[PDB]
């Protein structure tokens, strides 16, 4: 099976920039490959066809090129429109594959996340559940690892998080983790604690409660 | 003048059954290539079908190869996509488009399509054994007394309900700014669950009530729920 | 010998021994003679008689299996050989025959084990008996069974149209005797509306059904669903028969006709009120419709005292058909059975309604005359003998029991037969000779058929007029396209028929018995932008009917070496702008008569060049035939030019050039341009009518109105003093007056 692998997988630039996505047919293949823009949410849209050819209606700063199996999309100068995900697309015999997809996102400087720590509720342990929460505000760039502390014991594959997409005031992302366990085993440890590793920290931060504070 | 509208979706049982409607105009059906094309949530663009311009034969990726299958009629003008067997896999958004005969051609061993001009809107098909369901609110309020300085973090969180989506105001649309609503998460149950915050000055804690109002429509359900 | 040698012997022994016994005894004897005479499916029903009384002669058992054997009728022919070798044991050949066809057709069975090894004892070592050995082995296993299965069920995925396929299905089915799985698919493929049109399909429909009537597993199973595979039989014998009549000859069509006779008066006894008592409704009528049509294809080739007699008795079974009403859709199980029952009965309504006319014309209420004569149970008798051989049994025949009460005797109606053409075009899948024999039956017509209309219903949403005109392309084909191209495939045979009668009616030919009224090259190109539009073309030869279409564009388009007579195209333009001008929505009338226009743009020039008699450069290789019949004169010129510019000044008026369309109309006194001018001048009033504005202008408003009055009454009384005005009318003269009581009232 032919496989068309994108890269790179999230970009960060500015407007103006040169920007250039790329990606690689397995197999040699001929010139009828596809790019789109599809922003979020919403449906893709056509952009370059037969590998170097503009779709009608596209701005003149697109342009596509090829190198051996190396498929290259690239615009020449960036526009705030433009931060959007992009995919590139081979046709090839009877089948059709796309690309893992690029994400353009804004760059912009650095940002410390505000972190909070917050404890299941009361009307939450009534129903047999707890879940902890740990917030990570307005911050960039979207790389960032939490771990989760039970008494200073590290849990992993029962907790979960997701972040929001790039804002639009301040360029800068939020994300939101879920410890969730039974009640039975949240009172059964005191001491939870929530550590965060990011390029914006001097040195790892950690916040913490104890049940009942 | 010109587009495509995608019908027959909404949500189905594991090893159930739908169909999608794909209907074209304005541009002659029968010189067109018919596709479709999926997008879980938060994923890439996955390839399910085809139909060659002017005689309609099919071509599917294997991750749906002899369960869907996809048709065009020239009398009604439109396309559709049958789905057997739809696992929670499938849940994705579902798009189609067209490819003319200008960029149609057909090659030993197969066909090719130059690229995808027309999409439209996309209909969202979710599979999942879990049955409809209202929110639940847990409020999460701030256990910190002016800890950064002059702003204070307050929020809700909904969570077992299903289908998505939830919609969330604070204070019936009144606190609009500093509000961040993350998307949800499938817990392995099969509910889904999200979380809504916002920063508001400490200064004003305790002195402006502070609600979030929650409306999950699939189930016809309202809930406001004080911090 | 001849026909007449045999059955003239019928009256010599019928006048020696009239006794029922011993004139069924004579049937070896009779049948003697027309084995002879290459009668066999006449033979077959009379040695079969006496088989009736002489159950226990072995001669003629085998005879009858010697002719079934003829007729490929492996199960028929190997029994009868059973019955003669079970009662004459010495008969040895008899014995190599049944295991030498017991070989040959299916091997799973024992039975074609066991009597080879007789076969091989009565003849030791023969050089036969060790062919048979060798064809006994051939058949496959069960798993190459299963393997061809696949291939078939793999190739009808991508290729369900396919006729030999499909067919080879069935006969796999039936070689592992699972005959329910044959008729299953033969039911779900009766829907098929390409399939429905293939003779060979319906033939092998006939026989796996028969074949499951008789089968052990049809009675077994239950006698729930034997109703339901019923009906398709039917169905099957009247898309059979339309099929026979026209490609095969005069003897096979009868022949098909006792079967289909023979079917019938098995299913009346049952009634009922479901699908299958609809279907024996609607299928009652195709048999006569057809059986008219087979009689009227005997007479065409006979005398002419056979001709009117036989026309006599066709005319009598077209309007039994018309009369029997339209069968009652509601009561069927399904959309798609229904639709296509309905469609059947518009078929039979219009085929045999244009017969009905075009033999009616002939004389004055030549109709009621043919109730009042043959009507008569006398006439009944008359109808099967002239089809039949009076030897088959008249009691278990439909036709000589159906009961001829109270026939309609009511000509058509024009307005009804276009609906049921309309609804019928699908009925044949739209083949041109399908629409070009209906476009010449509304030649003879006072009345002009929905041909925009037809092409509506078989490529749906197919815009008017496509907006890149620019290009041949046949990406851009248009509904006014085709109706350009049937108007010349019609003009054309027309023309072509009648050079042919000449060196000799040619309206009274029915739909079946007449040959390709077109050109193969004209109907290589309906086929094709068929199975383009319709989605059923090949991946591979998409670019080869993809070009065939763009071919013949320029010319259907006027365009850069066009094939066309001037006459042909004056017809296109007057057809096209009378077909618009007759239209309500703008968007129509602005396109029907903007081709007019063109068409007309581009022959002027050469009636310039004819006007001053002189010669026009004839074509190259044409797509539609040059005739001298109609090539243009000098007396008709200044009409063209006078026409023309009405056309002229219509697309004028319609794009906004009020002041030189009037002018032009005006030029002009013609009961067409009064229409024209009456219709707009009331608009111009109408709007202007009842809205608060200036007094003066109020009167100016009135003063329209005012002049649309006038013209139309123009019309009325310029139409009701002749009748060539009357048919000079744009649209109706009721619409007129319907317009002028508004008019005046407001």
């Amino acid at each position: 099976d032919i496989q068309m692998t994108q890269s790179p997988s999230s970009l960060s630039a500015s407007v103006g920039d040169r920007v250039t996505i790329t990606c690689r047919a397995s197999q040699s293949v001929s010139s009828a490959v596809a790019w789109y823009q599809q922003k979020p949410g919403k449906a893709p849209k056509l952009l370059i066809y037969s590998a170097s050819s503009l779709y009608s209606g596209v701005p003149s700063r697109f342009s596509g090129s090829r190198s051996g199996t190396d498929f290259t999309l690239t615009i020449s100068s960036l526009q705030p429109e433009d931060f959007a995900t992009y995919y590139c697309q081979q046709s090839s015999s009877s089948l059709i594959t796309f690309g893992q997809g690029t994400k353009v996102e804004i760059k912009r400087t650095v940002a410390a996340p505000s972190v909070f720590i917050f404890p299941p509720s009361d009307s939450q342990l009534k129903s047999g559940t707890a879940s902890v929460v740990c917030l990570l505000n307005n911050f960039y760039p979207r790389e960032a690892k939490v771990q989760w502390k039970v008494d200073n014991a590290l849990q992993s594959g029962n907790s979960q998080e997701s972040v929001t997409e790039q804002d639009s005031k301040d360029s800068t992302y939020s994300l939101s983790s879920t410890l969730t366990l039974s009640k039975a085993d949240y009172e059964k440890h005191k001491v939870y604690a929530c550590e965060v590793t990011h390029q914006g920290l001097s040195s790892p931060v950690t916040k913490s409660f104890n049940r009942g504070e | 003048e010109v587009q495509l509208v995608e019908s027959g979706g909404g949500l189905v049982q594991p090893g159930g059954s739908l169909r999608l409607s794909c209907a074209a105009s304005g541009f002659n059906f029968s010189s067109s290539s018919i596709h479709w094309v999926r997008q879980a949530p938060g994923k890439g663009l996955e390839w399910v079908a085809s139909i060659y311009s002017y005689s309609g034969y099919t071509s599917y990726a294997d991750s749906v190869k002899g369960r869907f299958t996809i048709s065009a009629d020239t009398s009604k003008n439109t396309a559709y996509l049958q789905m057997n067997s739809l696992r929670a896999e499938d849940t994705a958004v579902y798009y189609c488009a067209r490819s003319p005969w200008r960029w149609s051609g057909v090659s030993d061993g197969g066909f090719y399509y130059k690229a995808l001009d027309y999409w439209g809107q996309g209909t969202l098909v979710t599979v999942s054994s879990a049955s409809t369901k209202g929110p639940s609110v847990f409020p999460l309020a701030p256990s910190s007394k002016s800890t950064s300085g002059g702003t204070a973090a307050l929020g809700c969180l909904v969570k077992d309900y299903f289908p998505e989506p939830v919609t969330v105001s604070w204070n019936s649309g009144a606190l609009t700014s500093g509000v961040h609503t993350f998307p949800a998460v499938l817990q392995s149950s099969g509910l889904y669950s999200l979380s809504s915050v916002v920063t508001v000055p400490s200064s004003s804690l305790g002195t402006q009530t502070y609600i979030c109002n929650v409306n999950h429509k699939p189930s016809n359900t309202k809930v406001d729920k004080k911090v | 010998r001849s026909k007449a040698d045999v059955e003239r012997y019928i009256a010599s022994v019928q006048g020696s021994t009239p006794s029922p016994r011993q004139k069924s005894m004579k049937g070896f004897y009779f049948a003697k003679l027309y084995y002879e005479a290459k009668e066999y499916d006449l033979a077959k029903k009379y040695i079969c008689t006496y088989i009736n009384v002489q159950e226990r002669d072995p001669k003629a058992h085998r005879f009858l299996g010697l002719l079934y054997e003829l007729e490929e009728n492996t199960d028929k022919a190997v029994e009868c050989y059973r019955r003669s070798v079970e009662l004459n044991p010495t008969q040895k050949d008899l014995v190599l025959k049944i295991a030498e066809l017991l070989c040959k057709n299916d091997v799973t069975d024992g039975r074609a084990k066991y009597w080879l090894e007789r076969a091989a004892k009565l003849f030791p070592g023969s050089p036969a008996i060790y062919k048979l050995k060798e064809q006994l082995l051939d058949c496959e296993g069960e798993d190459g069974w299963n393997k061809l299965f696949d291939l078939i069920q793999s190739e009808l995925y991508v290729r369900p149209d396919d006729v030999h396929v499909n067919i080879r299905l069935v006969e796999v089915y039936r070689s592992t005797k699972r005959l329910k799985d044959a008729v299953a698919h033969c039911h779900e493929a009766e829907r098929n509306i390409a399939l429905r049109s293939s003779l060979e399909w319906n033939s092998c429909v006939v026989q796996t059904l028969k074949e499951y009537l008789e089968s052990l597993q049809c009675l077994e199973s239950d006698k729930s669903d034997w109703r339901a595979t019923n009906t398709d039989l039917l169905l099957a014998y009247a898309n059979l028969m339309l099929l026979t009549l026209s490609t095969r000859d005069v003897q096979e069509s009868r022949e098909l006709l006792q079967s289909f006779d023979s079917a019938l008066q098995s299913v009346k006894s049952l009634g009922g009120n479901d699908e299958l008592s609809a279907t024996f409704l609607e299928m009652k009528g195709h048999f006569y419709m057809h059986a008219g049509s087979l009689l009227l294809k005997m007479g065409q080739h006979s005398s002419n005292v056979q001709w009117r007699a036989l026309s006599e008795l066709a005319a009598l079974c077209y309007l039994i058909a018309f009369q029997v009403p339209r069968p009652k859709i509601k009561l069927i199980k399904g959309e798609a059975g229904q639709n296509l029952l309905e469609m059947m009965a518009c078929d039979r309504l219009s085929q045999s309604g244009h017969m009905l006319l075009n033999l009616s014309r002939g004389k004055q209420d030549f109709l009621k005359e043919i109730v009042e004569t043959f009507a008569n149970k006398s006439g009944q008798s008359a109808l099967y003998d002239a089809l039949f051989s009076s030897q088959s049994p008249k009691d278990t025949s439909f036709l000589g029991s159906d009961d001829i009460g109270n026939i309609d005797v009511r000509e058509p109606e024009l307005e009804d037969l276009t609906r049921y053409d309309v609804g019928a075009i699908r009925a044949h899948n739209g083949s041109l000779q399908h629409l070009t024999w209906l476009g010449l039956q509304w030649n003879s017509l006072p009345a002009l058929p929905g041909i925009r209309k037809w092409l509506k219903q078989l490529f749906h949403h197919l815009p008017h007029e496509t907006s890149r005109l620019e290009t041949n392309a046949p990406e851009s084909i248009c509904i006014l396209d085709l109706e350009v191209f049937l108007l010349g495939v019609v003009y054309t045979s027309h023309l072509q028929l009648k050079e042919k009668c000449n060196s000799h009616q040619p309206l009274c030919l029915p739909l079946p018995v007449c040959k390709q009224l077109c050109t193969e090259r004209q109907k290589s190109w309906w086929d094709a932008v068929c199975t383009l539009i319709h989605r059923k073309a090949v991946p591979g030869n998409v670019a080869k009917l993809r070009l065939l279409v763009q071919h013949e564009i320029n010319t259907l388009r006027a365009q850069e070496k066009h094939g066309l007579q001037p006459a042909l195209l004056v017809h296109w333009a007057e057809c096209l702008q009378k077909t618009g001008s007759g239209l309500n929505s703008f968007y129509d009338q602005r396109e029907y008569m903007g081709r007019s226009v063109h068409y007309w743009k581009k022959v002027l020039p050469l009636l310039k060049i004819i006007k001053k008699k002189n010669s026009i450069p004839e074509p190259i290789d044409p797509l539609f035939k040059h005739f001298h019949s109609v090539d243009i004169q000098a007396s008709e010129i200044v009409e063209y030019e006078e026409d023309a510019h009405i056309t002229f000044a219509v697309l004028d008026a319609v794009n906004g050039n009020i002041e030189d369309a009037v002018t032009a109309f005006e030029s002009i006194k013609s009961v067409v341009s009064y229409w024209n001018l009456a219709l707009i001048f009331h608009r111009k009033a109408e709007d202007i009518e009842n809205d608060a504005l200036s007094p003066e202008e109020q009167e100016e408003c009135k003063n329209y109105l005012r002049k649309t009055r006038d013209y139309l009454i123009k019309i009325i009384d310029d139409s009701d003093s002749n009748l060539s005005v009357v048919k000079k009318l744009p649209v109706p003269l009721e619409s007129v007056k319907e317009m002028l009581n508004s008019v005046m009232q407001e």
